[PDB]
Parts: C-alpha cells; structure tokens; sequence
C-alpha cells in the first residue's frame, strides 16, 4: 500500500503519520530525525602557509670580482657589491685593499611545517544532504542512516521508505571559503598567481606535495655595512601570521538556523529549515484485518487541564463503550495540538487518558481512536515560567478557534452589527417601494 | 536576547548552553475583553495594536 | 599598461590583438587556443558488475528433519523437501525408506572480477574549463596551462594574463552519467535499493570494496527430481550482460559542437562554443618607442586577387613611404578579413605583400601599418574546390560592403525612386498650397 507524507526537518521532533486503509484498521507510525548532516563538494584552490627565508654564506672575492647568476627559485634576489673590506676574528682577509666584491643571494621557502600548520582555500557548491532517521510502528523500532534525495529506498521491517529531496536549497557555505584546522571561514581570496606581500595568500601553492610555489613577499637586498661580513635583507612578514590574528569571526559561530558546523569533512550538522516529503510501500501484514480489531462507538473527548507550554501541557480523556478489549491507534488531525503517543489499550472499563502538547489560547482538534471520532476544545492558560532548556513540542499554531472566547466575542458584536444593518436595510427597501408605487 | 527561536552562548572551554523562551505574558485570555487584548498585546505585541 | 579583449573558443583560430598606446607605436599579439577540456564535477552513486550465484552442496538427513536456518546473505534463499531417496553411483544410502529431508540453499555474490569490469552511475555537475594557450608578441612564443575563470594569473615574458569564464555555460554532460570504460552515457539509472531484476543495476553496491551488496535478481528454488542429488533453481540472467548489448549508442558519437569525449578523468575535449576574455598587463619594455618606429605617410592599399575561400585566398599590395626603414605592426581594423601575419618588414623601396582570408562577396576593410591608415575595398569570386579537409580561417561573415556591386544596384534603384517620389510629393504640395492661397 502506497502512502506519502511530509515531515518538518526539525530534530527530536516526534512526527507521527496516519494510515487508513480501506479494509484494516488505521495504523500510525511515528518517524524521528535522530541527526542531519549537509556537505558542501570542495574543490580545492590553493594551500598557504608561513614562509622561510633561506640565505647562504656571502661569497667574497679578493683581488677580482663576480657576476651575478639568474636561477629559477621563488623570490629570488641576487646582487654584488663591490669595493668590500670584510673583517673575520683574527683578522682582515681580501689582502687587495679595494678591489674586492661579495656576493648576496636570497630565496624563499615553504616552511618545514607546511604539511602540519596550514590553511586551505577551497569553493563551495551544491550540497548534498544525509540523514539519520528512527522509524517505529507496531513491533518495529529501527534507526537508518538514509540520503535525502528521491534517489535512496531502505527496507525497515518490510517496508521501503524514500525520503525526498529538502524543500528548500538553503546552504551557510557561500561560493569561497577558508578552511584551516576545525575552523571554517566564509571568505574571498585572491587569485592563484595574484596574492600580495603581507596579506593571506602571499605564499601559494596548489597541493600540500606540490614541487612549484608562488611567492611574492617584497625580499629586497641591502648593501653589507662597511668591515664586517653579513647579508642584510629586508622583507614584509608572513601574511599567514597576519590572518592568524586579524582572521576575523567564523561561521562555527555565525552560523544561521543554529547549526554546528564540523571540519574534516566540511560539513553542517543538525541546521532546522524545510521539510522532507516521504514516500512509503507497506506490506499487507504490517495492518490487521478490521474484524479481530475493537469497534468503538459513543467517543466522547473531555479535557481536563490544559496549559500551552513547550512540554506536554495538556491532559485528555476518552470515553467510549467496546465490544472487545485490545488495541487502538490515537491520532490527532490538526498540528494545533501534538500527541505524546499512538496507540491505547482499550478496556470494557471505558476510559482512556492522554498527553497533549498546544501553544494557542483555545484549541480545538479532531482525535480519532481506532476508526472512531471526536472533537476536543478546551481553554488553555499561559505557563509562567519564563526560558526553558529544551524546544517546543508543538507546531507554534497560536491563531484561536471561532468558538473561543475572543472570538466568540467578536461574533456575538459582529452578528448585532449586521442585524442592525440588516434591519436598515429592510426599513429602507421598504419606505423606496411604498414611495415608487405611489 | 533569547527569542521563541532560541538562543545559545558558549563561555570559556565547557561546551556551549541552549536555551529557549516560552510563550508567557501578562494578562489573563478567556476574561473582560479589555484583558483579552492585554493578553495578544504581551505576545506579538505590535500586531494586535493594527488588528485591533 | 592594462588591455582588455575577446576571443573565440575555437581551437587553431589565429586570434591578432592591437594594442595602441598614446606614447609609443603600436604592438601586435597572437594567441591561438591549442587545447582545451570541459571537466565534470563527479558524484559516485554506485557500482554494477556480473554476479555470481553461489550454490553450496545439499545436506540430507537419513530419518531426521532439517530446520530451514535464515541468514544475512545478499538475495538468501532456502527450502526443505521432504521424501527425498537419492542414488549415488554406488547405490542408494538412507536405508529410511521416505522419511527423511533435503535442505536445499543459495544466494548472490559479487562476481571475481568485479575489480576489473564495472560500470560506474555518476551524477555530474558544475563543469569547469582549462586550456593551452600559445601566446606570441615580439620575440617569444610559449604555450600556458590556465584554468580558464577568472581566478589565475599566469605570466608570461613579465606580461601576466587572466583568461576570462567562458560566455557560455553549456555542457554536454546530463544530470546522471554512466562510464563503461572508456565510453559515457545519458542515462537515468534507477535509485540505489531500487534495482530491478534483468535490466542494469539488479545488483548495486555503493563502491568497488564496499561489504554490503544490494541483490534483485529472482532467485528461486525448485524441488530435486526424484533419486537425484542436483539442487535445481531459476533465475533471472544478469542485467549487466543484458545492458552491455543493449545500451545503445553512446555519447562518444553523438555530442555536439564536435568534441571528443574521454574517460578517467571523465572530460570534453575541443569543444568549441562561446567566448573567452582575456585581459593582460604589459609591461613598458614590450613597447617601442614613436621615435624608433619609421615613420610611414601616404599610405594607399590595391588588391591584386581574391577568392573568399577558406584559407588565405586574398593578395594585398601596399604602398607608402618612408624615412627609415624596420618593423611595422600590420592589423585589419574589421572582421570581415583577417590578415595573416602580424608585423611587416618596411623598407624604402615602398611595397609590402600581405595574405589575408575573407567569405564575403565584396570586402571593405580598413587596414593600419606601423600607425598609418589605408581603405582596402576588393571584389572576390568564389572558389571551385566543394570541399576541403581543414577549417574556415576567416569569420563566416558575409554580408557585402555598402559600396559592392549589388548594394550599389539597390542605391541606385531605391535613389530613382525616391526622386519619383520627392517629386510627386513637391508637385502636390505647390498644387494644395496655390489652391489654398486662393
Ligand atoms: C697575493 O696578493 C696579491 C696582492 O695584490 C694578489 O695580487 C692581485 O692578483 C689579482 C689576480 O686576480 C689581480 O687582479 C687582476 O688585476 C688586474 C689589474 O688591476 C685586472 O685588470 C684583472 O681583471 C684582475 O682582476 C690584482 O690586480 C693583483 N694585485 C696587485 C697586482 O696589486 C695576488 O693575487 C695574491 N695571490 C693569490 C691570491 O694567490
Ligand atoms: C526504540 O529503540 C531505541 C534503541 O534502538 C530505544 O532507545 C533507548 O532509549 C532509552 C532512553 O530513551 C535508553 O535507556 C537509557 O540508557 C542509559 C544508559 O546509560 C541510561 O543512563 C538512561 O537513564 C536510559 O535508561 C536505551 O538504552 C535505548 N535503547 C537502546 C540504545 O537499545 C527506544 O527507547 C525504543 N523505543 C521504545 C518506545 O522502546
Ligand atoms: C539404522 O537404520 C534404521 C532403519 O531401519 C534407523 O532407524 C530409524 O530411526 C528413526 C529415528 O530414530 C526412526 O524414526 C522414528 O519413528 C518413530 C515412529 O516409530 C517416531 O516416534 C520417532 O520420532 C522417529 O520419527 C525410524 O522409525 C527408525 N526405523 C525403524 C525401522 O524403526 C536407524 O536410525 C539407523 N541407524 C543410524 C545410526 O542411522
Ligand atoms: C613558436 O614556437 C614553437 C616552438 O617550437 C614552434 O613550433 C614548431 O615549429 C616548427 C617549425 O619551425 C615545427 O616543425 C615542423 O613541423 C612541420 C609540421 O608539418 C614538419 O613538417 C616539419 O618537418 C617541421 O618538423 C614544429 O612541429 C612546431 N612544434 C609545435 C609543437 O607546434 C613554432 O613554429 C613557433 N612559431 C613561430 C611563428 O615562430
């Protein structure tokens, strides 16, 4: 037997389903989302990380001089200075007095680290969303781990459950992003081949294994102070170290709709938005055939408290006469009010109480044991409690029904309005048709 | 603030806290029609002005 | 210096640049498009493979009963018969003369080479363009790797480039792929945990090692013939054979725009639609100096032949003259003709020769040496040749020049009767107006 529903993707929100097949009696099987998870497909751009100048001893020439050599390493700066009169610990060398030359070279690196402390850049697009849903219903109680695509069947206890696609397209990763160690950062960086000296991304390169890299850090040479042999340099600091301080954030803590998100891989977890239809192939023994099922007429529904708070605030109470005594299904047809459970023990006593969950004023909601029928109304008082640890158990329905106080009171004005209007009306038609006949 | 939505604060190494508002107010429903008002005006209170 | 221009996606097209810079003589690029390839973003959905049903050896009790044992096995099967007197070729054990059972069992399994001949069901998205591009100005070439977005700079010679995304976002690639070797096809296969029997996909397994296996495949058992030890069963044959004749044409010999599909990583290659940006940033030892360059006067430009075929079928003869003599930078101001050379030899002697390619009736173009400007107008007869073994060197524009032959014709045709017309109109004016006057 074929049946589809739609469940809100909320998690720990207990969503009960009401089967009714033509020749059985009415099933009901409740269905949890017990956890979620949605991940982004990454490519990635680039890696960085904190550089490292490699400088090698000057070369001194006495009595002659150098040529610089041009050589294929990032950054690479190379000069020669000439007239030098170098001293060491036990003396001058360069015997010639002033023709001497040195020779400074300078290069950059990736650091020894790079494969441990490093961030990398990647783009984000089209997110795929898994779920991990618990299905419960007569002996069965079972949690899967289900994709929510129309594209994945399970079998629990039978029975093949697909749970569509999400109502809404909704991601918290944009187009650009920044991953560095558990951290995500919601970010745009520079080209590959275009980062700057001092800002993220002045090292770049495209793999942690990767044998080239792009550097651009303002490495300049300067000219040795005279008697003393050192290479002096001056060069802008790791734009790496710069963002580890000025990064700014995260989406670990901005993120909307109250979802955590986890690195490793990129992924956000247990993020409330939309809902999930499902599509469902019950077999035939799932149901149990309506004669050894109990027949119930005279369902009567009296409230005994209610209070709409966030827990099951609300008392309910069932009357009835049966013929056998077994099992009947509850359910509750508006999501005005929530029930705690779905099935009921019915005895000749005649006489079965349940837990309800609402957040408006008066409600008003159709319950229905086995194949009977009720309507349930009741006023319900505010809770007095301020902030609580746990979400609601309700729909958050707050609009009254017609039948409530307040608009009771709105009808009883409005219906004197209109017959006071009627009532003109009826004089004037009256007096026009007396004046046109004349 | 804490909404109807929720709110979450996280303070120091220990794990971060939730907490969520009720839907409490002052006046009293099923009252005097001036109470009645109260009561929609605690909860949406910028809504039951226009309506009224 | 920074300039900004477009290019065709097509692969050999001999794309001119012109740079014109106010300080110093004009400078000529070529870049042509060696290579291309359109990249795929792949989602494994699953594996398809041959099966193998595995039989073991029936069990039969002499004067007992066998219990029918389930397992967890992929596609389980298991029965027991009972009066079984099997023979083997010594003779007949169980001395019980009927009251005794066989237990009869088999399933499903991966086949041997699974590892090795598979088929694999992608979902496909969010493709992305990379190129090699041959670049020539001055005195170098050198072919680049570019990713072709917005987001890499690469730089040749000291002149760094951005090739721009490509106009079009088109892809030959559906939703839903399936790769057998080196061959891709559109298809939709059916949901995972949702394989039918006889048809592609009765076994799906989420990837080449993955333990779980789904199997739909209708295994049945069926009672031993009387003495006799055989196990018999029925069984839908393989939906991976059945697929492999019968998944008809592949998209190898079907995708459009003429370009070549390959497989692992799945791509496709030289494909040509749409346009790409490209913008550079030249340094200043690219320029020559105004100084430098001869300076070239009277220019005037005669065409000896054309034939607007399509190689280079058009001659051009150019004259000037000049002070001293060098290179000059040769550009077509339109696209109705393009010119096959970039820089032109200049001499005192006053001729230069330049091929150009046109499919238009009648050209009309203008023409630049060094900073010199020159009309050229030509009447072109088409080719004999029907059909050649190379692609179209010019633009395929052919709308003629509004002094050509035929437009020429309609000007004069249209100004006859227009002057009839003016004519008709003056005459009625004066006859209304001295009618009016009166
Ligand atoms: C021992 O010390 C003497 C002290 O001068 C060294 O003599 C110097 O030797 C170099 C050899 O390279 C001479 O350089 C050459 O000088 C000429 C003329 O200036 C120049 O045109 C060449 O290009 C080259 O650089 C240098 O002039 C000379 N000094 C003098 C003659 O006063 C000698 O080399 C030392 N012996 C060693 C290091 O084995
Ligand atoms: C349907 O089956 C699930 C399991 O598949 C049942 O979950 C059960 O949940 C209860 C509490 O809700 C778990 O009991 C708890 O055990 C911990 C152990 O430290 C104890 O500290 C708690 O105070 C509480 O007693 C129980 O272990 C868990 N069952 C498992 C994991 O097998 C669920 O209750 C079932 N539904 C129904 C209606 O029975
Ligand atoms: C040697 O061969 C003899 C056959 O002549 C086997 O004796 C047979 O054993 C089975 C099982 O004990 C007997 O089945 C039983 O039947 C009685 C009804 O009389 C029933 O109450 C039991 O529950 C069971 O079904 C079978 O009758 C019996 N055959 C005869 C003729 O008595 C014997 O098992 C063989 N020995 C070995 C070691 O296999
Ligand atoms: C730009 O630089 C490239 C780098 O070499 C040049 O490519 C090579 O050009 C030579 C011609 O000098 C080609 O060799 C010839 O190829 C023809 C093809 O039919 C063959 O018949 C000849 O025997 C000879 O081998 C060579 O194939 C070509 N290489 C590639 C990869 O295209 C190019 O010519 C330079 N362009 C200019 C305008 O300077």
């Amino acid at each position: 037997y074929e049946h589809s529903t739609v469940m809100p993707n909320v998690v720990g929100f207990p969503y009960k389903a009401h089967i009714e097949r033509p020749g059985y009696s009415p099933l009901t099987l409740q269905m949890q989302v017990v956890e979620t998870s949605l991940e982004p497909t990454l490519n990635l751009e680039y890696i960085t990380c904190e550089y490292k100048t490699v400088v090698p001893s000057p070369y001194v020439k006495c009595c002659g001089a150098s040529e610089c050599s041009t050589k294929e390493k990032p950054d690479y700066q190379c000069k020669v200075y000439t007239g030098v009169y170098p001293f060491m610990w036990g003396g001058a060398y360069c015997f010639c007095d002033s023709e001497n030359t040195q020779l400074s070279e300078a290069y950059v690196d990736r650091s020894d680290v790079c494969r441990h402390d490093h961030a990398s850049a990647y783009k984000a697009h089209t997110a795929s969303l898994k779920a991990k849903v618990r299905v419960m219903y007569g002996n069965v109680n079972q949690t899967v781990d289900v994709y929510v695509n129309g594209d994945h069947a399970v079998t629990i206890g039978g029975t093949q459950f697909i749970f569509g696609p999400l109502s809404s397209a909704w991601t918290p990763f944009d187009n650009k992003i920044v991953v560095y160690k558990d951290e995500v950062f919601n970010q745009d960086f520079p080209p590959y081949g275009s980062g700057q000296p001092g800002r993220f991304g002045d090292i770049q390169s495209r793999t942690v294994e990767s044998n080239d890299l792009y550097a651009n850090t303002a490495l300049k040479l300067a000219r040795p102070s005279p008697g003393m042999v050192h290479v002096p340099y001056t060069q802008t600091p790791s734009g790496f170290k710069y963002w580890l301080k000025e990064k700014g954030t995260a989406l670990n803590t901005k993120a909307p709709f109250g979802c955590q998100i986890k690195t490793n891989p990129v992924r956000a977890m247990n993020c409330a938005v939309g809902n999930i239809p499902v599509s469902m192939n019950l077999p035939d023994s799932a149901f149990t055939r309506i004669v050894e099922a109990p027949t119930i007429i005279d369902l009567t529904c009296t409230v005994a408290t209610c209070t709409h708070s966030s827990d099951f605030g609300g008392v309910l109470t069932l009357t009835y006469k049966t013929d056998k005594n077994g099992d009947c299904s509850v359910h509750s047809h508006s999501n005005v009010a929530t029930l705690q459970e779905a099935t009921a023990k019915v005895k000749t006593a005649g006489k079965v109480t349940l837990h309800f969950s609402t957040a408006s004023a008066s409600p008003s909601f159709v319950v229905s044991l086995c194949s009977a029928r009720a309507t349930c109304s009741a006023s319900c008082e505010p809770p007095k409690d301020h902030i609580v640890p746990y979400a609601a158990s309700h729909s958050n329905v707050v609009f009254p029904d017609m039948s409530g106080t307040a608009l009771s009171w709105v009808q009883k004005i409005s219906g004197g309005l209109g017959a006071f209007a009627i009532g003109a009306i009826l004089v004037l038609v009256v007096v026009t048709c007396i004046g046109l006949r004349r | 603030p804490v909404p109807v939505d929720g709110m979450e604060y996280h303070w120091g190494n220990n794990d971060p806290v939730r907490l969520w508002s009720q839907l409490t107010t002052e006046g009293k429903p099923h009252g005097w029609p001036h109470q009645i008002v109260q009561y929609y005006y605690g909860l949406y209170p910028a809504a039951t002005v226009s309506a009224v």
